[PDB]
RNA sequence: UAAGUGAUCUAGAAAG
RNA sequence: GUAUGUCUAAAUGCUCUUAUUUACUAACAAAAU
Protein backbone atom coordinates (compact mmCIF):
# COMPACT_ATOMS: atom_id res chain seq x y z
CA UNK A 1 0.00 0.00 0.00
CA UNK A 2 2.70 2.22 0.41
CA UNK A 3 5.07 4.07 -3.01
CA UNK A 4 8.22 1.78 -1.47
CA UNK A 5 5.95 -1.56 -1.80
CA UNK A 6 8.65 -4.30 -2.29
CA UNK A 7 6.31 -7.55 -3.52
CA UNK A 8 3.36 -7.17 -5.59
CA UNK A 9 0.71 -9.96 -4.19
CA UNK A 10 0.25 -12.62 -7.03
CA UNK A 11 -2.19 -14.81 -7.60
CA UNK A 12 -1.56 -18.83 -6.07
CA UNK A 13 -1.36 -19.59 -9.98
CA UNK A 14 0.42 -16.99 -11.89
CA UNK A 15 2.85 -18.91 -14.81
CA UNK A 16 4.74 -15.64 -15.50
CA UNK A 17 5.67 -16.19 -18.86
CA UNK A 18 2.34 -17.71 -19.49
CA UNK A 19 1.18 -14.29 -18.13
CA UNK A 20 3.45 -11.92 -20.29
CA UNK A 21 2.33 -14.05 -23.55
CA UNK A 22 -1.63 -13.69 -22.56
CA UNK A 23 -0.94 -10.03 -22.23
CA UNK A 24 0.70 -9.26 -25.30
CA UNK A 25 -2.55 -11.41 -27.05
CA UNK A 26 -4.62 -8.72 -25.32
CA UNK A 27 -2.21 -5.84 -25.74
CA UNK A 28 -3.33 -5.49 -29.92
CA UNK A 29 -6.63 -5.54 -28.62
CA UNK A 30 -5.94 -2.50 -26.01
CA UNK A 31 -6.76 0.68 -26.63
CA UNK A 32 -3.67 2.16 -24.56
CA UNK A 33 -0.32 0.79 -25.79
CA UNK A 34 -1.63 0.76 -28.79
CA UNK A 35 -1.55 3.80 -29.40
CA UNK A 36 0.90 6.83 -30.51
CA UNK A 37 1.51 10.34 -28.39
CA UNK A 38 2.17 9.20 -25.45
CA UNK A 39 1.86 11.92 -22.67
CA UNK A 40 4.66 13.65 -20.70
CA UNK A 41 5.39 16.34 -18.77
CA UNK A 42 8.10 19.38 -19.91
CA UNK A 43 9.08 22.51 -20.05
CA UNK A 44 9.54 24.71 -23.04
CA UNK A 45 13.48 25.26 -23.83
CA UNK A 46 12.46 27.14 -26.81
CA UNK A 47 10.58 30.55 -25.52
CA UNK A 48 8.17 31.16 -28.09
CA UNK A 49 4.95 32.55 -29.83
CA UNK A 50 1.99 30.77 -30.11
CA UNK A 51 1.56 31.27 -33.96
CA UNK A 52 -2.51 31.74 -34.43
CA UNK A 53 -2.77 33.87 -31.05
CA UNK A 54 0.11 34.94 -30.73
CA UNK A 55 0.99 33.95 -26.59
CA UNK A 56 4.17 34.66 -25.82
CA UNK A 57 5.14 31.21 -23.50
CA UNK A 58 8.38 31.98 -22.49
CA UNK A 59 11.29 29.71 -21.51
CA UNK A 60 10.73 26.69 -18.62
CA UNK A 61 7.13 27.30 -19.05
CA UNK A 62 5.37 23.92 -17.96
CA UNK A 63 3.67 21.73 -19.97
CA UNK A 64 1.59 18.24 -20.22
CA UNK A 65 2.81 17.29 -24.01
CA UNK A 66 2.75 14.17 -25.84
CA UNK A 67 5.75 12.56 -27.48
CA UNK A 68 5.62 10.77 -30.37
CA UNK A 69 8.47 8.93 -32.01
CA UNK A 70 9.93 10.33 -35.62
CA UNK A 71 10.36 7.01 -37.40
CA UNK A 72 12.96 9.15 -39.58
CA UNK A 73 15.49 8.92 -36.93
CA UNK A 74 18.64 11.43 -37.27
CA UNK A 75 22.09 9.15 -38.66
CA UNK A 76 21.56 5.83 -37.65
CA UNK A 77 20.54 4.53 -33.90
CA UNK A 78 19.77 7.66 -32.39
CA UNK A 79 16.27 8.49 -32.61
CA UNK A 80 14.04 12.22 -32.40
CA UNK A 81 10.53 12.76 -31.23
CA UNK A 82 7.23 15.11 -31.58
CA UNK A 83 7.01 17.00 -29.03
CA UNK A 84 3.09 18.43 -28.76
CA UNK A 85 1.95 21.69 -26.67
CA UNK A 86 -0.80 23.45 -26.45
CA UNK A 87 -0.70 27.31 -26.08
CA UNK A 88 -2.59 28.59 -22.91
CA UNK A 89 -4.91 30.94 -24.25
CA UNK A 90 -6.38 29.08 -27.54
CA UNK A 91 -5.92 25.47 -28.17
CA UNK A 92 -3.65 25.47 -30.84
CA UNK A 93 -1.27 22.47 -31.00
CA UNK A 94 2.48 23.96 -30.93
CA UNK A 95 5.03 21.37 -31.35
CA UNK A 96 8.64 20.61 -31.62
CA UNK A 97 11.73 17.77 -32.54
CA UNK A 98 14.98 17.17 -31.21
CA UNK A 99 17.48 17.22 -33.77
CA UNK A 100 20.50 16.42 -31.92
CA UNK A 101 22.90 17.42 -34.31
CA UNK A 102 23.02 21.08 -32.98
CA UNK A 103 22.63 19.88 -29.68
CA UNK A 104 19.52 21.48 -29.71
CA UNK A 105 15.60 21.50 -30.78
CA UNK A 106 13.59 22.94 -34.24
CA UNK A 107 9.99 23.70 -34.95
CA UNK A 108 7.52 22.23 -36.10
CA UNK A 109 4.54 24.04 -37.47
CA UNK A 110 3.39 25.13 -34.07
CA UNK A 111 5.36 28.73 -33.05
CA UNK A 112 8.09 30.51 -34.39
CA UNK A 113 11.46 30.88 -31.60
CA UNK A 114 12.35 34.53 -30.50
CA UNK B 1 65.29 6.41 28.98
CA UNK B 2 68.31 4.20 27.93
CA UNK B 3 71.49 3.90 30.21
CA UNK B 4 74.22 5.70 27.92
CA UNK B 5 76.17 2.09 27.08
CA UNK B 6 77.90 2.54 23.35
CA UNK B 7 80.29 -0.04 21.05
CA UNK B 8 82.02 2.16 18.51
CA UNK B 9 89.72 4.41 12.03
CA UNK B 10 87.84 1.14 9.88
CA UNK B 11 84.11 2.36 10.91
CA UNK B 12 83.64 5.01 9.50
CA UNK B 13 81.06 6.43 6.27
CA UNK B 14 76.93 6.06 7.46
CA UNK B 15 78.26 4.98 10.68
CA UNK B 16 79.89 7.90 11.43
CA UNK B 17 77.29 9.74 10.23
CA UNK B 18 74.76 8.32 12.25
CA UNK B 19 76.78 8.67 15.49
CA UNK B 20 77.28 12.49 14.47
CA UNK B 21 73.47 13.03 14.29
CA UNK B 22 73.31 11.13 17.26
CA UNK B 23 75.78 13.20 18.97
CA UNK B 24 73.89 15.93 17.75
CA UNK B 25 70.23 15.02 18.91
CA UNK B 26 71.68 14.34 22.53
CA UNK B 27 73.32 18.39 22.63
CA UNK B 28 69.57 19.49 21.63
CA UNK B 29 68.12 17.55 24.32
CA UNK B 30 70.73 18.21 27.04
CA UNK B 31 73.10 21.01 26.55
CA UNK B 32 76.94 20.76 26.06
CA UNK B 33 78.60 21.15 29.00
CA UNK B 34 76.00 18.39 30.60
CA UNK B 35 75.61 16.35 28.11
CA UNK B 36 79.71 16.05 28.34
CA UNK B 37 79.57 15.48 32.22
CA UNK B 38 76.66 12.62 31.18
CA UNK B 39 79.03 11.27 28.81
CA UNK B 40 82.01 10.85 31.50
CA UNK B 41 80.07 9.86 34.40
CA UNK B 42 79.04 6.15 32.26
CA UNK B 43 82.54 4.15 31.52
CA UNK B 44 82.60 5.50 27.82
CA UNK B 45 85.30 3.75 26.00
CA UNK B 46 84.08 3.68 22.58
CA UNK B 47 82.47 7.27 21.93
CA UNK B 48 85.58 9.10 24.01
CA UNK B 49 88.45 6.69 24.36
CA UNK B 50 90.56 8.26 27.27
CA UNK B 51 94.22 6.38 26.18
CA UNK B 52 95.93 7.68 23.83
CA UNK B 53 97.11 4.68 22.61
CA UNK B 54 99.32 6.30 19.69
CA UNK B 55 97.45 8.88 17.95
CA UNK B 56 94.28 6.98 17.61
CA UNK B 57 92.53 9.44 19.47
CA UNK B 58 93.50 11.51 16.74
CA UNK B 59 91.19 10.88 13.89
CA UNK B 60 88.07 11.03 17.31
CA UNK B 61 89.20 14.35 17.74
CA UNK B 62 88.61 15.49 14.38
CA UNK B 63 85.24 13.58 14.07
CA UNK B 64 84.09 15.70 16.67
CA UNK B 65 85.69 18.67 15.40
CA UNK B 66 83.77 18.50 11.87
CA UNK B 67 80.27 18.51 14.35
CA UNK B 68 80.75 21.29 16.59
CA UNK B 69 81.97 19.90 20.07
CA UNK B 70 84.18 20.30 23.31
CA UNK B 71 86.80 18.46 25.48
CA UNK B 72 88.49 16.88 22.30
CA UNK B 73 91.05 19.54 22.44
CA UNK B 74 91.35 18.73 26.61
CA UNK B 75 91.77 14.95 26.48
CA UNK B 76 94.58 15.70 23.13
CA UNK B 77 96.55 18.13 25.16
CA UNK B 78 96.28 15.75 28.40
CA UNK B 79 98.53 12.92 26.66
CA UNK B 80 100.62 14.75 24.09
CA UNK C 1 21.30 -28.48 -19.53
CA UNK C 2 21.88 -31.24 -16.82
CA UNK C 3 18.97 -32.63 -18.58
CA UNK C 4 21.25 -32.68 -21.82
CA UNK C 5 24.25 -33.84 -20.18
CA UNK C 6 22.61 -36.64 -18.80
CA UNK C 7 21.41 -37.71 -22.15
CA UNK C 8 24.92 -37.30 -23.51
CA UNK C 9 25.84 -39.74 -21.03
CA UNK C 10 23.05 -42.67 -20.51
CA UNK C 11 24.23 -45.83 -20.84
CA UNK C 12 28.02 -44.92 -19.43
CA UNK C 13 25.94 -44.64 -15.75
CA UNK C 14 23.33 -46.89 -16.44
CA UNK C 15 20.79 -44.64 -16.90
CA UNK C 16 17.34 -45.64 -17.88
CA UNK C 17 15.22 -42.35 -18.44
CA UNK C 18 15.68 -39.10 -17.39
CA UNK C 19 12.15 -37.01 -16.49
CA UNK C 20 12.51 -33.37 -16.42
CA UNK C 21 9.49 -33.11 -14.08
CA UNK C 22 6.72 -30.45 -14.46
CA UNK C 23 7.38 -28.28 -11.39
CA UNK C 24 5.02 -25.31 -10.70
CA UNK C 25 6.69 -22.03 -12.22
CA UNK C 26 7.69 -20.28 -9.15
CA UNK C 27 9.61 -23.31 -7.81
CA UNK C 28 13.07 -21.72 -8.43
CA UNK C 29 12.33 -19.33 -6.50
CA UNK C 30 10.28 -21.06 -3.18
CA UNK C 31 13.52 -20.89 -0.91
CA UNK C 32 11.05 -22.37 1.60
CA UNK C 33 9.77 -25.50 -0.18
CA UNK C 34 11.73 -27.43 -3.06
CA UNK C 35 11.21 -30.59 -5.76
CA UNK C 36 12.83 -32.86 -7.79
CA UNK C 37 13.88 -31.23 -10.87
CA UNK C 38 15.24 -33.66 -12.54
CA UNK C 39 13.98 -37.19 -12.05
CA UNK C 40 15.87 -39.82 -12.86
CA UNK C 41 15.24 -43.40 -13.74
CA UNK C 42 17.87 -46.63 -13.42
CA UNK C 43 18.10 -49.80 -15.68
CA UNK C 44 20.07 -51.66 -12.75
CA UNK C 45 19.94 -50.79 -9.02
CA UNK C 46 22.64 -48.26 -8.21
CA UNK C 47 24.49 -48.75 -4.92
CA UNK C 48 24.84 -45.05 -3.95
CA UNK C 49 26.93 -43.31 -1.38
CA UNK C 50 25.95 -41.48 1.64
CA UNK C 51 25.00 -37.70 1.98
CA UNK C 52 28.53 -36.48 0.35
CA UNK C 53 29.91 -33.29 -1.22
CA UNK D 1 18.16 -40.39 -2.50
CA UNK D 2 19.38 -37.36 -5.07
CA UNK D 3 21.53 -34.46 -5.21
CA UNK D 4 20.71 -30.81 -4.78
CA UNK D 5 22.74 -28.84 -7.09
CA UNK D 6 23.36 -25.03 -5.85
CA UNK D 7 24.61 -22.56 -7.51
CA UNK D 8 25.37 -19.46 -5.47
CA UNK D 9 24.39 -16.55 -8.10
CA UNK D 10 26.15 -13.67 -6.55
CA UNK D 11 29.56 -15.22 -5.49
CA UNK D 12 29.26 -17.70 -8.56
CA UNK D 13 30.45 -20.41 -6.27
CA UNK D 14 28.85 -23.97 -6.78
CA UNK D 15 28.47 -27.04 -4.95
CA UNK D 16 26.31 -29.92 -4.79
CA UNK D 17 25.75 -32.33 -2.38
CA UNK D 18 23.68 -35.40 -1.72
CA UNK D 19 23.96 -39.25 -3.02
CA UNK D 20 26.53 -40.54 -5.98
CA UNK D 21 27.37 -43.76 -7.81
CA UNK D 22 30.81 -44.82 -9.07
CA UNK D 23 32.01 -42.57 -12.00
CA UNK D 24 29.04 -40.04 -11.90
CA UNK D 25 30.31 -37.15 -9.34
CA UNK D 26 33.49 -35.99 -11.61
CA UNK D 27 31.20 -36.23 -14.76
CA UNK D 28 28.79 -34.13 -12.85
CA UNK D 29 31.86 -31.68 -11.52
CA UNK D 30 32.70 -31.19 -14.97
CA UNK D 31 29.23 -30.28 -15.99
CA UNK D 32 28.87 -27.68 -13.50
CA UNK D 33 32.31 -26.19 -14.37
CA UNK D 34 30.90 -26.04 -17.45
CA UNK D 35 27.60 -24.48 -16.91
CA UNK D 36 29.29 -21.75 -14.83
CA UNK D 37 31.99 -21.21 -17.62
CA UNK D 38 29.46 -20.94 -19.91
CA UNK D 39 25.31 -20.92 -19.71
CA UNK D 40 23.41 -18.33 -21.64
CA UNK D 41 21.13 -17.20 -18.48
CA UNK D 42 23.99 -17.20 -16.00
CA UNK D 43 26.60 -14.87 -18.93
CA UNK D 44 22.95 -12.54 -19.22
CA UNK D 45 22.89 -12.24 -15.31
CA UNK D 46 26.73 -11.36 -15.50
CA UNK D 47 26.10 -9.36 -17.87
CA UNK D 48 23.49 -7.08 -16.17
CA UNK D 49 25.32 -7.32 -12.55
CA UNK D 50 28.38 -5.62 -14.96
CA UNK D 51 26.21 -2.90 -16.15
CA UNK D 52 24.47 -2.01 -12.90
CA UNK D 53 28.16 -1.69 -11.53
CA UNK D 54 29.58 0.05 -15.00
CA UNK E 1 61.94 25.22 21.47
CA UNK E 2 65.87 25.77 20.59
CA UNK E 3 68.35 28.60 21.75
CA UNK E 4 69.53 29.44 18.71
CA UNK E 5 73.44 30.73 20.08
CA UNK E 6 73.75 26.91 22.48
CA UNK E 7 71.39 24.60 19.77
CA UNK E 8 69.50 23.68 23.69
CA UNK E 9 66.54 22.73 23.65
CA UNK E 10 66.08 25.00 26.11
CA UNK E 11 62.21 25.45 26.67
CA UNK E 12 58.73 23.88 25.51
CA UNK E 13 55.90 24.79 23.77
CA UNK E 14 52.53 22.57 24.24
CA UNK E 15 50.08 23.14 21.59
CA UNK E 16 46.46 22.70 21.60
CA UNK E 17 43.49 24.04 18.91
CA UNK E 18 41.97 27.14 20.43
CA UNK E 19 38.23 26.35 20.72
CA UNK E 20 37.51 28.94 18.05
CA UNK E 21 38.85 26.86 15.67
CA UNK E 22 37.68 23.94 16.89
CA UNK E 23 33.79 25.54 16.95
CA UNK E 24 34.59 26.45 13.38
CA UNK E 25 35.53 23.05 11.93
CA UNK E 26 32.70 21.50 14.07
CA UNK E 27 30.50 23.90 12.08
CA UNK E 28 31.95 23.16 8.43
CA UNK E 29 31.30 19.71 9.17
CA UNK E 30 27.56 20.71 10.15
CA UNK E 31 27.27 22.46 6.81
CA UNK E 32 29.19 19.24 4.96
CA UNK E 33 26.31 17.37 6.52
CA UNK E 34 23.01 19.76 6.14
CA UNK E 35 22.23 20.58 2.71
CA UNK E 36 23.24 16.89 1.36
CA UNK E 37 19.98 14.84 1.32
CA UNK E 38 20.71 13.77 -2.14
CA UNK E 39 24.56 14.12 -2.41
CA UNK E 40 25.81 11.03 -4.32
CA UNK E 41 27.99 9.60 -1.16
CA UNK E 42 31.12 9.57 -2.24
CA UNK E 43 30.88 14.37 -2.82
CA UNK E 44 29.57 13.75 0.70
CA UNK E 45 32.90 11.75 1.58
CA UNK E 46 34.99 13.62 -0.30
CA UNK E 47 34.05 17.01 1.43
CA UNK E 48 34.37 15.22 4.46
CA UNK E 49 37.60 14.31 3.33
CA UNK E 50 38.43 17.97 2.59
CA UNK E 51 37.22 19.43 5.42
CA UNK E 52 39.30 16.99 7.51
CA UNK E 53 42.40 17.38 5.72
CA UNK E 54 42.40 21.11 5.87
CA UNK F 1 26.82 -26.96 -39.91
CA UNK F 2 29.70 -25.00 -38.06
CA UNK F 3 32.05 -23.76 -41.11
CA UNK F 4 35.46 -23.16 -39.65
CA UNK F 5 37.80 -22.38 -41.74
CA UNK F 6 41.87 -22.16 -42.11
CA UNK F 7 42.74 -19.74 -44.82
CA UNK F 8 46.90 -21.13 -44.40
CA UNK F 9 46.03 -24.93 -45.02
CA UNK F 10 41.90 -25.12 -46.25
CA UNK F 11 41.31 -27.05 -43.34
CA UNK F 12 37.46 -27.20 -42.91
CA UNK F 13 36.84 -28.18 -39.22
CA UNK F 14 32.82 -28.92 -40.37
CA UNK F 15 31.46 -29.64 -37.36
CA UNK F 16 27.64 -30.91 -38.96
CA UNK F 17 24.82 -30.21 -36.20
CA UNK F 18 22.18 -32.80 -35.81
CA UNK F 19 18.44 -32.13 -35.80
CA UNK F 20 18.41 -33.90 -32.25
CA UNK F 21 19.92 -30.96 -30.57
CA UNK F 22 17.03 -28.24 -31.05
CA UNK F 23 14.21 -31.21 -29.80
CA UNK F 24 12.19 -29.50 -26.86
CA UNK F 25 13.97 -26.07 -26.99
CA UNK F 26 12.72 -22.07 -27.05
CA UNK F 27 15.04 -18.75 -27.73
CA UNK F 28 16.73 -20.99 -30.22
CA UNK F 29 19.08 -18.79 -31.98
CA UNK F 30 20.74 -17.53 -29.01
CA UNK F 31 20.62 -20.93 -28.12
CA UNK F 32 23.06 -22.19 -31.41
CA UNK F 33 25.06 -19.37 -30.92
CA UNK F 34 26.34 -20.83 -27.32
CA UNK F 35 26.29 -24.18 -29.14
CA UNK F 36 29.13 -23.02 -32.11
CA UNK F 37 30.91 -21.19 -29.47
CA UNK F 38 31.22 -24.39 -27.52
CA UNK F 39 32.46 -25.91 -30.84
CA UNK F 40 34.60 -23.67 -31.38
CA UNK F 41 36.34 -24.18 -27.99
CA UNK F 42 36.37 -27.77 -28.35
CA UNK F 43 38.03 -27.85 -31.68
CA UNK F 44 41.04 -24.76 -30.18
CA UNK F 45 40.72 -28.02 -27.66
CA UNK F 46 41.73 -30.76 -29.65
CA UNK F 47 44.16 -28.31 -31.57
CA UNK F 48 47.80 -28.47 -30.32
CA UNK F 49 50.07 -25.65 -29.12
CA UNK F 50 51.93 -25.32 -32.39
CA UNK F 51 48.60 -25.94 -34.47
CA UNK F 52 46.06 -23.24 -32.45
CA UNK F 53 45.65 -20.11 -34.00
CA UNK F 54 46.10 -16.56 -33.05
CA UNK F 55 43.16 -14.56 -34.54
CA UNK F 56 39.81 -16.86 -34.50
CA UNK F 57 37.91 -14.95 -36.73
CA UNK F 58 34.26 -14.75 -36.95
CA UNK F 59 32.05 -13.55 -39.91
CA UNK F 60 28.73 -11.78 -38.56
CA UNK F 61 28.94 -9.36 -35.48
CA UNK F 62 27.13 -11.16 -32.46
CA UNK F 63 29.04 -14.46 -32.47
CA UNK F 64 31.56 -12.48 -30.71
CA UNK F 65 30.97 -12.77 -27.01
CA UNK F 66 29.54 -16.30 -26.32
CA UNK F 67 33.18 -17.22 -28.08
CA UNK F 68 35.17 -14.90 -25.97
CA UNK F 69 33.44 -16.33 -22.28
CA UNK F 70 33.88 -19.98 -24.11
CA UNK F 71 37.72 -18.69 -24.86
CA UNK F 72 38.89 -17.28 -21.23
CA UNK F 73 40.77 -20.86 -20.89
CA UNK F 74 42.61 -19.55 -24.37
CA UNK F 75 43.80 -16.13 -23.44
CA UNK F 76 46.18 -15.98 -26.14
CA UNK F 77 43.98 -16.76 -28.74
CA UNK F 78 41.94 -13.61 -29.91
CA UNK F 79 38.70 -12.94 -31.24
CA UNK F 80 38.51 -10.57 -33.82
CA UNK F 81 34.78 -9.04 -35.92
CA UNK F 82 35.05 -8.24 -39.16
CA UNK F 83 33.34 -5.48 -41.75
CA UNK F 84 33.58 -8.25 -44.47
CA UNK F 85 29.85 -9.97 -45.02
CA UNK F 86 31.96 -13.21 -45.85
CA UNK F 87 30.36 -15.66 -48.20
CA UNK F 88 30.75 -18.84 -45.80
CA UNK F 89 27.36 -19.03 -45.69
CA UNK F 90 27.66 -20.17 -48.74
CA UNK F 91 28.83 -23.49 -47.49
CA UNK F 92 25.88 -25.86 -48.48
CA UNK F 93 26.06 -24.20 -51.98
CA UNK F 94 28.69 -26.60 -52.56
CA UNK F 95 27.52 -30.55 -53.07
CA UNK F 96 29.67 -32.70 -51.58
CA UNK F 97 30.06 -30.50 -48.06
CA UNK F 98 25.52 -30.62 -48.26
CA UNK F 99 25.60 -34.36 -49.25
CA UNK F 100 27.46 -35.09 -45.91
CA UNK F 101 25.31 -32.54 -44.19
CA UNK F 102 22.50 -34.54 -45.22
CA UNK F 103 23.75 -37.79 -44.07
CA UNK F 104 24.74 -37.35 -40.37
CA UNK F 105 23.01 -39.32 -37.90
CA UNK F 106 24.84 -37.45 -35.07
CA UNK F 107 27.12 -34.78 -33.81
CA UNK F 108 30.12 -35.15 -36.41
CA UNK G 1 14.17 23.06 -8.19
CA UNK G 2 14.40 24.76 -11.76
CA UNK G 3 14.39 23.45 -15.16
CA UNK G 4 12.82 20.06 -15.64
CA UNK G 5 13.70 18.60 -18.89
CA UNK G 6 17.06 17.90 -17.94
CA UNK G 7 15.49 15.22 -16.38
CA UNK G 8 14.27 13.63 -19.08
CA UNK G 9 15.52 11.17 -21.85
CA UNK G 10 14.84 12.72 -24.81
CA UNK G 11 15.79 15.82 -24.06
CA UNK G 12 18.77 16.80 -26.30
CA UNK G 13 20.66 19.23 -24.06
CA UNK G 14 21.07 15.82 -21.56
CA UNK G 15 24.11 14.97 -21.28
CA UNK G 16 23.99 11.06 -22.15
CA UNK G 17 22.03 11.64 -24.84
CA UNK G 18 25.01 13.92 -26.22
CA UNK G 19 27.27 11.95 -25.36
CA UNK G 20 25.25 8.55 -27.38
CA UNK G 21 24.89 11.22 -30.32
CA UNK G 22 28.66 11.42 -30.36
CA UNK G 23 29.30 7.94 -30.20
CA UNK G 24 27.07 7.20 -33.31
CA UNK G 25 29.11 10.00 -34.81
CA UNK G 26 32.68 9.17 -34.45
CA UNK G 27 32.14 5.16 -35.30
CA UNK G 28 30.39 6.50 -38.35
CA UNK G 29 32.59 8.51 -39.01
CA UNK G 30 34.99 6.63 -38.83
CA UNK G 31 33.38 4.42 -41.05
CA UNK G 32 33.22 7.32 -43.34
CA UNK G 33 37.10 8.03 -43.55
CA UNK G 34 37.65 4.32 -44.00
CA UNK G 35 35.51 4.60 -46.57
CA UNK G 36 36.52 8.11 -47.96
CA UNK G 37 40.15 7.23 -48.22
CA UNK G 38 39.26 4.32 -50.15
CA UNK G 39 37.01 6.16 -52.69
CA UNK G 40 39.87 8.76 -53.06
CA UNK G 41 42.21 5.66 -54.07
CA UNK G 42 40.18 4.43 -56.46
CA UNK G 43 39.45 8.01 -57.99
CA UNK G 44 43.72 8.30 -58.17
CA UNK G 45 43.99 4.36 -59.70
CA UNK G 46 41.42 5.90 -62.29
C1' U H 1 62.12 -8.46 44.67
C1' A H 2 56.81 -5.80 41.64
C1' A H 3 54.53 -5.04 34.38
C1' G H 4 50.35 -7.09 30.90
C1' U H 5 42.58 -8.18 34.82
C1' G H 6 38.33 -6.22 33.59
C1' A H 7 34.35 -0.89 31.33
C1' U H 8 32.17 -2.15 24.15
C1' C H 9 26.64 3.60 22.08
C1' U H 10 24.14 1.93 18.21
C1' A H 11 20.27 -1.21 15.36
C1' G H 12 13.90 0.71 11.16
C1' A H 13 8.88 2.11 8.68
C1' A H 14 5.30 5.54 6.84
C1' A H 15 4.20 9.87 5.02
C1' G H 16 6.30 14.40 3.36
C1' G I 1 6.62 12.47 -3.62
C1' U I 2 4.75 9.78 -9.55
C1' A I 3 -0.59 15.67 -9.32
C1' U I 4 -5.23 16.46 -10.96
C1' G I 5 -10.17 17.38 -12.77
C1' U I 6 -14.84 17.10 -15.95
C1' C I 7 -17.03 13.20 -19.35
C1' U I 8 -20.61 7.57 -18.49
C1' A I 9 -29.09 6.73 -20.07
C1' A I 10 -30.27 0.92 -17.72
C1' A I 11 -11.02 -14.37 -35.61
C1' U I 12 -8.15 -18.73 -33.91
C1' G I 13 -3.82 -20.78 -32.37
C1' C I 14 1.46 -20.30 -34.14
C1' U I 15 6.03 -18.92 -33.19
C1' C I 16 10.20 -15.85 -33.53
C1' U I 17 13.40 -11.36 -31.45
C1' U I 18 16.91 -9.68 -27.01
C1' A I 19 24.64 -8.28 -23.96
C1' U I 20 18.59 -2.12 -24.14
C1' U I 21 14.34 2.02 -22.63
C1' U I 22 9.57 5.62 -28.11
C1' A I 23 10.39 4.13 -20.94
C1' C I 24 7.87 7.34 -17.27
C1' U I 25 8.03 10.50 -12.58
C1' A I 26 10.06 14.86 -10.66
C1' A I 27 6.97 16.75 -5.52
C1' C I 28 13.32 15.90 -3.32
C1' A I 29 18.65 18.14 -3.01
C1' A I 30 22.36 21.04 -4.95
C1' A I 31 29.98 21.80 -3.67
C1' A I 32 35.13 21.78 -4.57
C1' U I 33 41.28 21.11 -4.63
MG1 LIG J 1 3.72 19.35 1.49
Amino acid sequence: SERKAINKYYPPDYNPLEAEKLSRKMAKKLKTMNKSHASIRLMTPFSMRCLECNEYIPKSRKFNGKKELLKEKYLDSIKIYRLTISCPRCANSIAFRTDPGNSDYVMEVGGVRN
Amino acid sequence: EFLPMDCLEESCPQGRIFIKFLFQELVNELGLDELQLRLNSSKLDGMFPLEGDAEHIRYSINFFTAIGLGLLTEDMRSRL
Amino acid sequence: DICQILDGELDVLQIESVTKETVHPRKSYKMNSSAADITMESVHEWEVSKPSL
Amino acid sequence: TGVMIGIDLAYNMYDAYGNWFNGLKPLIQNSMRTIMKANPALYVLRERIRKGLQ
Amino acid sequence: LVDERTKQRTAKAYLKVSEEEIKKFDSRIRGILMASGSTTFTKVAAKWNTSLIS
Amino acid sequence: CIFTLNPKTGHLFLKIIHTSVWAGQKRLSQLAKWKTAEEVSALVRSLPKEEQPKQIIVTRKAMLDPLEVHMLDFPNIAIRPTELRLPFSAAMSIDKLSDVVMKATEPQ
Amino acid sequence: SGDLNLLKSWNPKLMKNRKKVWETEQDLITEQQKLNTRLKEIEKER
